[PDB]
RNA sequence: CCGAGGGUAGGGCCCGUGACUGGGGCGGUCGUAACAAGGUAGCUGUACCGGAAGGUGCGGCUGGA
RNA sequence: GAGGAAGAAGCCCUUCGGGGUGUAAACUCCUGAACCCGGGACGAAACCCCCGACGAGGGGACUGACGGUACCGGGGUAAUAGCGCCGGCCAACUCCGUGCCAGCAGCCGCGGUAAUACGGAGGGCGCGAGCGUUACCCGGAUUCACUGGGCGUAAAGGGCGUGUAGGCGGCCUGGGGCGUCCCAUGUGAAAGACCACGGCUCAACCGUGGGGGAGCGUGGGAUACGCUCAGGCUAGACGG
RNA sequence: GCUAGUUGGUGGGGUAAUGGCCCACCAAGGCGACGACGGGUAGCCGGUCUGAGAGGAUGGCCGGCCACAGGGGCACUGAG
């Protein structure tokens, strides 16, 4: 593994869009710090810190929408999309008057900063910046 | 291509080339005609095309189209010229300017004198 | 076209004398202009821009044919004779319809003589000359 | 400078009435009342689909020569208006309508914009009480927009004041009649006008 | 202030002067991503104290000779041989960059 | 020496002083070391001066010697009244 | 009702014995102004009728649309097969910046305010059902929400 | 002492040009190699040969049966 | 400029009835660019002289190239219009002539007897003291792709390993605070650009004021991520 | 692949002043794929032009620095 991070939102987004009820990713702190945001802002429903083999893992426990009428029943998304942009090829790190502004509102973009890893509106708030870390809508 | 690649190979600039060398950068050329023929054009074309070989200043003989319905050009007519490739032609890459030098305007030219030297009609 | 008239001279024997004006009906010098030739009106700007009676009468008498021996040094007698020509505009260049030879000429032996001779010994040309071709038949 | 040629033509390829004329474009006898088709040897021809450029060129067209002015001068107001703070389309009739010459006419002064800019430009108008004879100066809210009073004592300012003693002029101005002066309080809101343009499609057009 | 730069000794072999190899950071640009480069700096030794491995930080100074314009203000870290070879196996590397 | 002038800008018959104060061998309206105000010589609007009269104290004790029109104007808004 | 507006008619050609047979193609997109819009491609050996056959199926195939102040709530890039369209969300000022395939398709969406930009393949086929797509997948706050 | 530069001698890099020569791009004569199993499946690296396209050996690929 | 015909003449077109240029002209009247007279500047208040004290403050005088110009006032004649284009892109259509000729051409192409693609004409479109063309730069070109591209068959995976430099690198705790973020402070000249106001009758031009940003120097602070150092694990990797 | 004033040092000259700036002696160094050496082209910046922007492109006029005054070399006088 090389990014732990790209890892876990794609293990995120390669589970919803089969619609698997739950994922787990492999364990950290800083992992369940974003995790916590994804729930917090109502992408996911929530995670736990479980177990296989005696290794720690975090489940996910992911959202979605109706089903909806039509030939294609599958429900919409509640993360549509979810990319990471600081990288370990490329660090990205933008200061608070740089800090971007997703879908013009109605996605987020979570950043570590020196005063936790918040998100773009509360950092906005709390005035400082970091590396963008990902985005999501 | 990965950042590493670009932060190490960096990204090629495009550079163009010159159709019109023989200018020296120039917006147009004085000459002297060393040949005045006709030639004829490529397929699918057929025609007797009234072409001059000209001595440049810049010290290019280039060879160039006369646009119009006759001209009085020929051998030691100081001359002068512009870009301007013509498709149908074989290495021409320049015209004449008509009423330069010269270059007589055209006889009986109503629409578009301007661009074949010709003064207005009293 | 519109020129500057910078000065205007006076050639005397022993000496130039700059004068401020000339009237009409006299001659002398000016220095400034610069596209102006011999043959030519030249008028005050806001003037009937007249053009003063030409001139003309006699064509040349006398004929030869220059050959620019080799070969991409013709054109050096190509602006040769077109710096000539409103220096004389009494010779006459001509290109032979067929044959296709440099046909200068001119006013008399003589007149074609320096015409020739300069041509040379002053513009190096590689060149000779002699009796036109002739356009024969079948 | 101004157009100055043959002017029912304009509205006649124009499809639409411009009242260019003042006196004669209500009179029966104007172009358009009898030939509304295009000008010239093709107008009764029965017309091809207008492409979306053409659409925009011609409606262009259509504001353009209303107020009679360049297109240099047009293109260098509107492109005032993008950058002016706020919508592009009311802020260039704003200040397309801001101008002299085209107030003088709202204010019945005279019959034409035409008319009008002979006047500005014979002196025979002034703001503030001083003369000004420039046919664009941008009238700022406030102005006192007489007639020079030295030119007061003729027969065709007479004419159109006279002719103007109770109608009302624009939301935005007001003629006090008989001293033949006037105001400039209000640069137009974007509904309080009307003519013969949709204010995007040119904005649609300059943006190629 | 006198600008101070902190690296290790790369060349002791000179007469109260030693080779002090400095590395600065900073990202590319146009691209972003961190970058390394490194500048050699002749620094002078007076006690002529400071050998191989010898991490120091070297201060801004008047100069001593030609290209020898910062002196060594103080030992920082030492022995580290692991960045002598750091560069010198980029180094004897070039014996086999030729034609 | 180090002077205290009016550094013209503005434009043909539209003169715009600047009065300044700058190194006497300079440029007229070269680079000045600080601006000290202008003044427009012709009166066209209520303020054609504005000497900066804290500072125009400042540099005539520690060097700057004027335009026998410097002072004319300097002494004009009085930097000189005892 | 709605309004029409044909996008593109074309005249494609089929190959048999002694020459070639031809059937017209035309996309027609069809709108209110107000938030109803629909695309529809017929094809019938005809142009009218095609003409005529791509507005049948131009109603019925419709979308959303939900404008704010004559624009759209969020910024999108749907790309449908090397065509791929760029929609921006613009202040009251600007004006509907686009091709002539996304401005008719953007125009009767009723849309007044908008940015976009065209890349990939520029096929007035494929960009007409991208921009489509698009328009299919926008949201707003409340959908948002909703969700979440 | 150094020293503009002048001279002597041997090198290196570029540009122009050259009897004649090499193929290359553009605008009738000979065959018919490729494209259908193209009438010997095609292409291939190499090798040898032949007016020419090419043929043939060895080995390879299917983008052939 | 306003008025000015179911609309002159000439020209163009025609199915020969008509259509167009065209309210355009003529014609009526109204204004009055140039010109003619009369006035006529701002830019110039200091330097100096006078009272005072050669200082502060006060008062007096001389001096204008541009210039008899700007502008102000009186009088006052209808008074230059031109260039490109009209197959598609691309706004603008007909007749005639020509007949792979003469020519056009930015690309597609057009011309071999019915050419909206050449040449003229009428008409039309666009600009207007300018219109076109040539050269060059950026754009369109997300066609060197950081934003923002690709490589089975379209150009593109190295013939395959091994490994140097390099780039990148699991999970936990801590020290440092190098990156990264935050505040303050200095610097970031003037002109310019930008927003406001104002001087020239507008504008171009020009004056005043405001707002500053990057980037660097200095001081303070944060500690998540990246780094570094210190310790611990066993999911990677290696070994039995 | 580059280097003998070449890189360092002691001592001294020189200067307004540091310095291999110049000179003697000693050491044997200095630089280089993070592109030395070499060849091409170029006065640099405020700016300007373009571009949605990131970016490209460009340095006439105006302001600042540099450099040259027919090609070179030199030194004088001087605060310079
Ligand atoms: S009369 Fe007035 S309105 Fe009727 S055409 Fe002539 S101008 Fe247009
Ligand atoms: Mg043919
Ligand atoms: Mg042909
Ligand atoms: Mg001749
Ligand atoms: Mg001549
Ligand atoms: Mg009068
Ligand atoms: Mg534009
Ligand atoms: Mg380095
Ligand atoms: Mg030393
Ligand atoms: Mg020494
Ligand atoms: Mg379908
Ligand atoms: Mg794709
Ligand atoms: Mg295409
Ligand atoms: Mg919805
Ligand atoms: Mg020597
Ligand atoms: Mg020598
Ligand atoms: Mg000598
Ligand atoms: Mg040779
Ligand atoms: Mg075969
Ligand atoms: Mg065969
Ligand atoms: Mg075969
Ligand atoms: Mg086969
Ligand atoms: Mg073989
Ligand atoms: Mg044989
Ligand atoms: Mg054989
Ligand atoms: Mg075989
Ligand atoms: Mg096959
Ligand atoms: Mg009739
Ligand atoms: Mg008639
Ligand atoms: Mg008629
Ligand atoms: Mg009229
Ligand atoms: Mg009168
Ligand atoms: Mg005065
Ligand atoms: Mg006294
Ligand atoms: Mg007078
Ligand atoms: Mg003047
Ligand atoms: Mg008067
Ligand atoms: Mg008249
Ligand atoms: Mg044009
Ligand atoms: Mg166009
Ligand atoms: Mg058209
Ligand atoms: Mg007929
Ligand atoms: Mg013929
Ligand atoms: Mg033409
Ligand atoms: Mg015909
Ligand atoms: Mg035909
Ligand atoms: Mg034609
Ligand atoms: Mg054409
Ligand atoms: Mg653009
Ligand atoms: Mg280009
Ligand atoms: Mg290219
Ligand atoms: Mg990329
Ligand atoms: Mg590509
Ligand atoms: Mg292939
Ligand atoms: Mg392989
Ligand atoms: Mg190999
Ligand atoms: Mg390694
Ligand atoms: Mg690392
Ligand atoms: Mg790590
Ligand atoms: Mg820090
Ligand atoms: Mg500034
Ligand atoms: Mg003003
Ligand atoms: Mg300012
Ligand atoms: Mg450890
Ligand atoms: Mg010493
Ligand atoms: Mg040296
Ligand atoms: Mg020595
Ligand atoms: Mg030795
Ligand atoms: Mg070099
Ligand atoms: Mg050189
Ligand atoms: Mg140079
Ligand atoms: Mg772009
Ligand atoms: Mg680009
Ligand atoms: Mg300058
Ligand atoms: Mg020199
Ligand atoms: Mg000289
Ligand atoms: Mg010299």
């Amino acid at each position: 593994l090389t990014d732990p991070i790209a890892d876990m939102l794609t293990r995120i987004r390669n589970a919803t869009r089969v619609y698997k009820e739950s994922t787990d990713v492999p364990a950290s702190r800083f992992k369940e710090e974003i995790l916590r945001i994804l729930a917090r802002e109502g992408f996911i429903k929530g995670y736990e810190r479980v177990d296989v083999d005696g290794k720690p893992y975090l489940r996910v426990y992911l959202k979605y929408g109706p089903r909806r009428q039509g030939p294609d029943p599958r429900p919409e998304q509640v993360i549509h999309h979810i990319r990471r942009i600081s990288k370990p090829g490329r660090r990205v790190y933008v200061g608070v008057k740089e800090i971007p502004r997703v879908r013009r509102g109605l996605g987020i973009a979570i950043l570590s900063t020196s005063k936790g890893v918040l998100t773009d509106r509360e950092a906005r708030k709390l005035g400082v910046g970091g590396e963008l870390i990902c985005e999501v809508w | 291509p990965t950042i590493n690649q670009l932060v190490r190979k960096g990204r090629e600039k495009v550079r163009k080339k010159s159709k019109v060398p023989a200018l020296k950068g120039a917006p147009f050329r004085r000459g002297v005609c060393t040949v005045v023929r006709t030639v004829t054009p490529k397929k699918p074309n057929s025609a007797l095309r009234k072409v001059a070989k000209v001595r440049l200043t810049s010290g290019y003989e280039v060879t160039a189209y006369i646009p119009g319905e006759g001209h009085n050009l020929q051998e030691h007519s100081v001359v002068l010229i512009r870009g301007g490739r013509v498709k149908d032609l074989p290495g021409v890459r320049y015209h004449i300017v008509r009423g330069v030098y010269d270059a007589a305007g055209v006889k009986d030219r109503k629409k578009s004198r301007s661009k074949y030297g010709t003064k207005k009609p009293k | 076209r519109k020129e500057r008239v910078a000065r205007l001279l006076r050639m005397h024997a022993n000496h130039r004398e700059e004068v401020e004006e000339l009237k009409a009906g006299d001659l002398g010098a000016v220095v400034g202009l610069k596209e102006t030739i011999t043959g030519d009106t030249l008028v005050g700007e806001d003037a009937p821009r007249v053009i003063l009676e030409s001139i003309e009468v006699p064509e040349p008498v006398i004929d030869v044919a220059i050959e620019p021996k080799t070969k991409a040094d013709q054109e050096k007698l190509s602006q040769a004779l077109a710096r000539l020509a409103e220096e004389d505009p009494t010779f006459r260049v001509s290109t032979h319809p067929e044959t296709g030879q440099t046909i200068i000429s001119g006013m008399g032996e003589l007149h074609l003589e320096i015409i020739v001779d300069r041509l040379k010994r002053e513009f190096k040309v590689d060149a000779n000359v002699g009796k036109p071709q002739v356009a024969y038949r079948e | 400078g101004r157009y100055i040629g043959p002017v029912c033509r304009l509205c006649r390829r124009e499809g639409v009435k411009l009242y260019l004329k003042g006196e004669r474009c209500y009179s029966p006898k104007c172009a358009m009342e009898r030939r509304p088709y295009p000008p010239g040897q093709h107008g009764q021809k029965r017309a091809r689909r207008p492409s979306d450029y053409a659409v925009r060129l011609r409606e262009k067209q259509k504001l353009r020569r209303i107020y009679g002015i360049s297109e240099r001068q047009f293109r260098n107001l509107f492109e005032e208006a993008s950058k002016k703070k706020g919508v592009t389309g009311s802020v260039f009739l704003g200040l397309l309508e801001s101008r002299l010459d085209n107030v003088v006419y709202r204010l019945g002064f005279a019959v034409s914009r035409r008319q009008a800019r002979q006047l500005v430009r014979h002196g025979h108008i002034t703001v503030n009480g001083r003369r000004v004879d420039l046919p664009s100066y941008r009238v700022r809210p406030g102005d006192e927009i007489a007639v020079a009073e030295k030119s007061r004592n003729l027969e065709l300012i007479r004419q159109n004041l006279e002719a103007m003693k109770g109608r009302k002029v624009g939301p935005w101005l007001s003629l006090d009649v008989e001293g033949m002066k006037g105001k400039f309080l209000r640069l137009p809101d974007r509904e309080d006008l009307a003519l013969p343009v949709n204010e995007q499609l040119v904005i649609e057009f300059y943006s190629r | 202030p006198k600008k101070v730069l902190t690296g290790v000794v790369v060349s002791d072999k000179m007469q109260k002067t030693v080779t002090v190899l400095v590395e600065r950071q900073f990202p590319h640009p146009l691209y972003g991503k961190v970058i390394k480069r490194s500048k050699k700096y002749l620094a002078h030794d007076p006690e002529e104290k400071y050998k191989l491995g010898d991490v120091v930080e070297i201060i801004e100074s008047r100069p001593i000779s030609k290209r020898k314009r910062f002196r060594v203000l103080r030992l920082v870290e030492s022995g580290r041989m692991d960045l002598v070879e750091k560069y010198l196996i980029r180094r004897q590397n070039y014996e086999s960059l030729s034609k | 020496m180090v002077k205290i002038r009016l550094a013209r800008f503005g434009s043909k018959h539209n003169p715009h002083y600047r009065i300044v104060v700058t190194d006497a061998r300079r440029k007229r309206d070269g680079k000045y070391i600080e601006k000290i105000g202008y003044y427009d010589p012709r009166k066209t609007t209520p303020d054609w001066l504005k000497v900066d009269v804290e500072r125009a104290r400042y540099w005539l004790s520690v060097g700057a010697q004027p335009t026998d029109t410097a002072r004319r104007l300097l002494r004009q808004a009085g930097v000189f009244r005892q | 009702d709605f309004e029409e507006k044909m996008i593109l008619i074309r005249r494609t050609a089929r190959m048999q014995a002694g020459g070639r047979r031809f059937r017209f193609g035309a996309l027609v997109v069809v709108g209110d102004r107000q938030g109803r819009v629909g695309l529809g491609f017929g094809k019938a050996p005809e142009v009218p009728l095609a003409v005529q056959k791509a507005g049948y199926y131009a109603r019925r195939n419709m979308v959303e649309v939900p404008l704010q102040n004559g624009t759209i709530p969020h910024e999108i890039e749907v790309e449908f097969g090397a065509s791929k369209i760029v929609l921006k969300p613009a202040a009251p000022g600007t004006g509907v910046i686009a091709g002539a395939v996304p401005r008719a398709i953007l125009e009767l969406a009723g849309v007044t305010d908008i940015l976009t930009k065209e890349l990939g393949s520029r096929n007035p086929i494929n960009i007409a059902y991208a921009t489509m797509e698009a328009l299919r997948q926008l949201r707003t706050k409340a959908d948002v929400e909703r969700l979440r």
